[PDB]
Formats: structure tokens, sequence, C-alpha cells
């Protein structure tokens, strides 16, 4: 179990830790979060009480270093930092725990939700999507755009997701125009899986990370990326059986976890109806279609 | 974006553009089988690709053999159209390639865009105009060459004959669409109108009859009467 201590909480803020969130009042005696499960990536995120504009946050893995949060009054946000002096850090943490100024990451023991939403997400891959190589953790916010968005403007603050574009030369082989546009298997299996991602786990990991940035930061480009990666699988006639079964599980938990009230802006009606009812894989997402129909029958 | 009444004169500026109409690509006759089921028999088709400024018509004849052993022919027909348009642009010298290609039905947008990915600077556009190009097979000289074809074949026509010697492209296009609209609403009456007077002939080297300016006004008036009429007979007004 690991700990992300806070220097202080000078401004009122809603703090998220994975799928949990809690309110901290201005200058309340809050010194961080403890009992964080080792073995998963985590995201700690912020919405200031005064300006609900700009959700923002940090992806991190506690196995990769000792991290803490410190409000910056010049830039005006809670920043993640790394403490290199391990003894300084253990001593700081121990003192804050003895004075019980830390909230406890509140995992129910039956609950595999976070694992199921991050099964394929690795920090090393996050740091290639989010380029800032002097830190071991990665900052994301609501307004960051994607590489493909900037093509259609600051490349350093971008999300470098894999560009997917169904009407592109990459996606369409000369002489197979109709075949490849109507059955995307070539583009999924040869171009993307074998060529770019190397395996399905890296593919699912980008997909999961895209969903998580869409849901926690309302990042619109991430939501385009999640839907694009789903649609590419659903629109391929030929998909390994193991990917389909895993895809159904992944989407199941994503749909389960989405706040009900955010479904109107995070769920693309065209992509879902196509994926569940028209596509080659319309019969292969049983869990996902059952939860979608019982929870959001409106969209369909 | 799309093409409509507000930007109508763009057709006749000096940017090369083509209309593509796919409505006669896949043509069938529906009939009963001995068992009393229904079957289709395909007949030859054509792609109607037209430079509205010059009148040049690239008529790509679609021989029924291209459907043999294929499934989902209506969908394949859009992609075959796209493939033949893309082959045509590539066959044209660079300075003759269109800057825009306007499709008369929106289902052609994606098939054409995909086939023309190599040409990022050619705009593929739809139109809100209800153009009567499906009636192109009511022109005798075009129907004849299509039905006689024994193999795939492209013939290059000029749909305006020599009208551009006497009238502008805008007026020529307006005559052409009025003639085709008429032939589409009442083919027999329209053809009766165009050929009643045996003294006006179709030159061996012309699609339509050799009307004077005055006779063309009479003709044009008679086609408008036909189109308004049939609109009564059809709607009872
Ligand atoms: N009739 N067929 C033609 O190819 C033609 C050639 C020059 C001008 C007009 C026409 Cl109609």
């Amino acid at each position: 179990m690991n700990t992300v201590p806070f220097t202080s909480a000078p401004i009122e803020v809603t703090i998220g830790i994975d799928q949990y969130s809690f309110n901290v009042k201005e200058n309340q005696p809050f010194h961080g979060i403890k009992d964080i499960p080792i073995g998963h990536v985590h995201v700690i995120h912020f919405q200031h009480a005064d300006n609900s504009s700009m959700r923002y946050g940090y992806w991190f893995d506690c196995r990769m270093g000792n991290f803490y949060i410190q409000y910056d009054p010049k830039d005006g946000l809670y920043k993640m930092m790394e403490e290199r002096d391990g003894a300084k850090f253990e001593n700081i943490v121990h003192n804050f725990k003895e004075r019980q100024m830390m909230v406890s990451y509140p995992k129910i023991d039956e609950d595999d939700t976070w694992y199921n939403l991050t099964e394929f997400v690795q920090m090393d891959k996050i740091r290639k999507i989010v380029r800032k190589d002097e830190n071991q953790f990665s900052y994301v916010d609501s307004s960051m755009t994607t590489v493909q968005e900037n093509e259609l403007s600051d490349p350093a603050h971008s999300l470098n997701y894999t560009v997917i574009n169904f009407k592109s030369r990459e996606a369409i082989r000369p002489g197979h125009e109709m075949e490849d546009f109507l059955d995307k298997s070539y583009y999924l299996n040869t171009v993307m899986l074998q060529g770019i991602f190397k395996n399905s786990s890296n593919y699912f990991g980008e997909l999961q990370f895209a969903f998580l940035n869409a849901m926690f930061f309302g990042n619109y480009g991430s939501s385009l990326q999640w839907h694009a990666m789903i649609e590419l699988i659903c629109s391929s006639a030929t998909v390994p059986k193991h990917m389909l079964d895993k895809l159904d599980e992944i989407l199941y938990y994503q749909i389960k976890t989405l706040p009900e009230q955010y479904s109107d802006i995070l769920l693309n009606e065209r992509v879902w109806n196509i994926c569940l009812y028209s596509s080659f894989q319309k019969n292969s997402l049983h869990n996902t279609e059952k939860i979608m129909e019982n929870k959001y029958p409106e969209l369909l | 974006g799309a093409m409509n009444s507000s930007n109508y004169a763009e057709l006749f500026n000096n940017d090369i553009k083509l209309f593509v109409d796919d409505t006669n690509v896949y043509r069938v006759t529906v009939h009963k089988t001995f068992e009393g089921n229904v079957a289709t028999k395909a007949i030859n088709g054509c792609i109607f690709t037209l430079n509205p400024k010059t009148g040049h018509l690239f008529l790509k004849i679609i021989h029924t053999s291209v459907w043999a052993g294929q499934k989902r022919l209506s969908q394949l027909a859009k992609w075959k159209t796209a493939e033949e348009v893309s082959a045509l642009v590539r066959s044209l010298p660079k300075e003759e390639q269109p800057k825009q290609i306007i499709v008369t039905r929106k289902a052609m947008l994606d098939p054409l865009e995909v086939h023309m990915l190599d040409f990022p600077n050619i705009a593929i556009r739809p139109t809100e105009l209800r153009l009567p190009f499906s009636a192109a097979m009511s022109i005798d000289k075009l129907s004849d060459v299509v039905m006689k074809a024994t193999e795939p074949q492209m013939v290059l026509f000029n749909i305006y004959d020599d009208w551009l010697d006497r009238i502008s492209s805008y007026t020529a296009f307006s005559r052409l669409t009025l003639l085709l609209r008429a032939l589409k609403t009442n083919e027999e009456s329209a053809k009766m109108i165009l050929l009643s007077d045996p003294t006006i002939t179709i030159k061996s080297y012309h699609l339509w009859p050799s009307f004077t300016d005055e006779q063309w006004i009479t003709i044009e008036s008679q086609m408008r009467d036909l189109i308004l009429t049939e609109y009564g007979r059809k709607y009872n007004v």
C-alpha cells in the first residue's frame, strides 16, 4: 500500500482518486491519500470549487517513485511532484498518518472495478501518449487536444493517441477500396495490431486510457479516440475470438462505471447503434449490449 | 460544401468540374420464373459523367458481364462507378483533371472519396439540385450505343452538339436540363415534340435536332408546357 501526501490544501477543491472523489474545504487540514493499491496505474484529479472550468489531473504508478501534491499559487493549481529523498518522504508520510490527516483509498474487497478499467493500461505507454519525459507521472486536462485534432495547436501539450482514419491511404489498400472500407479487418489486423500496436494488449490499453480521460476530464478528443477504436473492431469481419470476448468485458465495465448523467455527451449514438446492431460484431458483445439496453435504452 | 441554387453560376466558371450520375449504372428487368418466383435480368448500363461548361460527356458503358457472380449489386454499382471515375481522372493529363466532382446522389460520396484518396486536392461534392440525368437513356444515340455494347467501353460525346457556337454554357445547360426533365416526365410527348416536323433533322454527328434559334424557343416553350401539364395530370390542378 502506498501514499500520495499533500503539502496542504489552500483552495477548495473536489479531489478524485480513480473512480472516487471527496470534497476538501479551503485550508482544511488535509494531507493526502493513503492505502493506494500497488500494482495498478492511478489518476489523481482536481476540480476547483470556484472555477469548475478545467478538470485536470495526474496519471501515476507508485512503484515508479515517491510522489506528492503541492498547491502552486502562481500557476494556481495542485501540482504533482517527485520527492527523491526517500528518507525525507517516509518520515513526512509517517508523521501525517500518525496525526490521521489522510483519507484512505476506499476499496471494497469484492470490487474489481478499477482493475477491470485499467487491465491493459501501463504507465510506460501513457508517457508516450502524454510527452513530458522529465516526470514519471503524466498531466492531463479537459482542454488538451489530440494529434489528429491539431491536424484538422501546441504540440507539447498534446495527446499523442494513435491516429485512426477510415478514409485514409493507411486504411485502404489500392485496388481493395470497397472491400477494405466495408470490412476494416486489414486495417485492424495488419496495419494496426501487427504494425503499430504489436499486440492486442497495447491496443486495449490505449482504448482504456482514452475512455478514462474522456470520463474523468471530459476530454473530447479522448472520447473520439475511444469511439474510433471500438468502431474499428466492430467494423472488422475478422477479429480474433479472444479480442472480442475481452472487448465485451472492457466495454461492459466502462458502460457500468459511466455516470448516468454524462451519457448524453460521452456516448456517440451513431457509433453505438452501429456497433451493437449493424456491424459484423453486432452479435458478439453480449454483456455490453445487455447493459447498454438496460441502462441507456434511450440512445438506442 | 453541397451545390444548390445559390451557387449555380459556379458550374460555368473556368474551374474544371464534372457531374457524375450513377442512376443508369445497374439496370434490371424484373420477371417471373417458371416456378412463379421473381428474378432480375441485368441489362447494360452507363456512367454519366458530364463537364457542364464544355458539354463533354464521358459515357462509360457498363456491360452486364461486370455483375457476373457478384453479390449486393446495388452497392457494388456505386463502387464500380467510383472506380471508373477515378480511372478516368487518372487517364487525363494533369491540366485536364477536374478540380471538383459533383455527385448527383449522396450515396456516391463515400465510394468516390475513397477511390480518390490519391487526389486530395479534388473536391467531391453533393448537390441539392434534382437534376434529370437519369433521362440520358431517353436520348436515342446514347441508349443505342449502350445497348449494343458487347464489352466495357468508353465513348466521348458532346451533349450540347454545337450549341456553344451560338449560346453560353449557362443557357446550354438550362436547355439540356429542360429537355431531360421533359423526357423524364413524359418521354413519349417529349420525343413527339422534338421530332414532329420531319424537315428538322438530327445530323449524323449530332445527338439532338438542328433547330434554329427561333425554333429552339418554340421547342423550349413546348417542353415547359409539357412539364407544367404533366404536373397537373399528376397532381390534378
Ligand atoms: N454525336 N456524337 C459526337 O461524338 C459528337 C461529336 C462532336 C460534336 C457533337 C457530337 Cl454529338
